[PDB]
């Protein structure tokens, strides 16, 4: 039932991302010209341009937003082997702290949920995930890398757990994009035992054999279990019922090949009921659930 | 109409908190305020927001309950 | 004499304007006397510094408007019987709309 439209915006170079803030009034798009720019929807529904500035030497792939409670910051990664932050001063943005501790290309950057503070997770092609901290919301010019996680493989995408119930310990999902002839799990999950005060490997999905492009976590909204979508040759949705690391009851719920190609990106709604997936077939297919608790398509857009 | 055992559950509070956050996403501030009135009058366990109170410079204590005169000293 | 005459007519804007630009030391001191407040956190009951919006022991941002749940960095209204408040503009609109403390507590902050 989804109908399309066209957005009145003009760019020069190809852009690699789009990301709303928390309300849906500020997007942040990174262009192939190393130039990121921020739009701002107005009261009349139009989109204007507010800022733009070139980034570091590499090529930017990801730009993410932050919760409005902490101010207005964005984290962006590029092949410059560095991760950046940006704060509004009013509007001239300023660099605050370039988290440069990686010997490879930091593929992904993501922000931790609000309920625990200002953390951001990055891992590079070397296969080591880093977690950073801002233990003074006052000044953003000071960060600390507490935990380093060995992955014994590469990174493609990571995603946190939106769930904020006290029962659930913090969780993280690390992908891989290695097409080695051997077969190994390419998606793994880590937990955080407060007793050991460290991140421990919890569960891995052995059914994953091909390279993985993207991973996302469906928001909780008070549910009992968790919902996870993995980008592969086929879109797949897994649910992990809670039972050291907590044992997880894993069973598949969907497996979709209605693309005839390789899936690139996966996204979720605010509620966590509609999935939007994009692939090399040049179409965007949105999947929702039906009355029989069955996962089926709802619109194919191009 | 809930007796003060169901409302204490860790599950029955999560749904209210998550609905309130969803209302925040709507930017439906006044609807949330009305719902807060409703929840507060029907659930004694909920403690309202923690905010600032001002304090005197000589007594050192709060002024919240001569009008111009402080009630402390 | 001019400031007294101005205040007599309830023209506070221009009186304060004369105070601010007054070219003598003895006149540019009337609004610098006993006009600064001391702010506290209602969870920890300890003072906060003069250039911040967060709590050193609490860590809870103690400046949140009771209408929009956003950090208040400038003007902050405060009801005296509730110890609740928020943005200056938000609270006015809420109080025009209804007569309840927006945070939620049986209390009519103006008694209608
Ligand atoms: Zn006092
Ligand atoms: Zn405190
Ligand atoms: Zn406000
Ligand atoms: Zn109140
Ligand atoms: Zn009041």
């Amino acid at each position: 039932m989804f109908v399309a439209r066209s957005i009145a915006a003009d760019h020069k170079d190809l852009i690699h991302d789009v990301s709303f803030d928390f309300h849906g009034r500020r997007m942040a798009t990174c262009s192939s010209d190393q130039s990121v720019k921020v739009w701002d929807k107005s009261e009349s529904g139009d989109w204007h341009c507010t800022a733009s500035w070139k980034t570091h030497s590499g090529s930017v792939w990801r730009v993410t937003w932050a919760h409005p409670e902490f101010g207005q910051v964005l984290a962006s990664c590029s092949f410059d082997r560095t991760a950046a932050v940006w704060e509004e001063i009013v509007s001239h943005w300023v660099k605050r702290t370039t988290l440069v501790d990686s010997r490879t290309s930091v593929t992904d950057v993501k922000f931790a949920p609000k309920h625990m503070g200002l953390m951001l997770a990055t891992c590079s092609a070397d296969g080591i995930v880093r977690i950073y901290e801002a233990p003074d919301v006052m000044n953003l010019s000071q960060w600390s890398l507490q935990h380093e996680i060995s992955c014994k493989l590469s990174c493609s995408c990571i995603s946190w757990n939106p769930s904020s119930s006290r029962a659930h310990s913090p969780m993280i999902a690390v992908g891989s994009d290695d097409s080695s002839p051997n077969a190994m799990a390419k998606v793994q999950i880590f937990e955080y035992n407060e007793n050991t005060r460290k991140y421990a490997k919890a569960e891995t999905l052995m059914t994953v054999t091909d390279p993985v492009h993207d991973i996302a976590f469906a928001p909780n909204l008070g549910r009992s279990f968790h919902i996870l979508a993995i980008a592969t040759k086929d879109v797949r949705i897994f649910t992990l019922k809670p039972v050291g690391p907590t044992k997880f009851e894993i069973h598949i719920v969907a497996q979709f090949d209605n693309h005839n190609s390789q899936v690139w990106r996966v996204s979720w709604n605010i509620t966590g009921t509609v999935l939007a997936s994009s692939g090399d077939d040049g179409c965007v297919r949105l999947w929702k659930a039906n009355y029989m608790d069955n996962w089926k398509c709802t619109g194919i857009l191009k | 109409g809930s007796p003060l055992d169901v409302l204490k559950d860790e599950r029955v509070q999560y749904w209210i908190e998550n609905y309130r956050n969803l209302l925040d996403a709507w930017r439906f501030w006044h609807k949330r305020a009305e719902f807060d009135i409703h929840r507060s009058k029907l659930d004694p366990s909920s403690k309202p927001l923690a905010q600032v109170f001002v304090s005197c410079n000589f007594c050192g204590k709060s002024i919240s309950y001569k009008v111009t005169s402080c009630p402390g000293c | 004499s001019y400031i007294d005459l101005l205040q007599r007519f309830r023209l506070w804007n221009v009186s304060n304007e004369v105070v601010k630009l007054s070219t003598s030391r003895a006149v540019s001191c009337l609004n610098q006397a006993s006009t600064t407040l001391h702010v506290n956190c209602s969870h920890c009951k300890r003072p906060m510094s003069s250039r911040g919006w967060v709590c050193d022991r609490c860590h809870r941002c103690a400046s949140m408007c009771a209408v929009c749940h956003h950090v208040v960095k400038g003007l902050f209204v405060w009801c005296q019987g509730c110890s609740h408040g928020g943005h200056l503009q938000h609270i006015m609109k809420w109080l025009e709309g209804s007569s309840h403390c927006p945070a939620g507590c049986g209390h009519l902050c103006e008694y209608s």
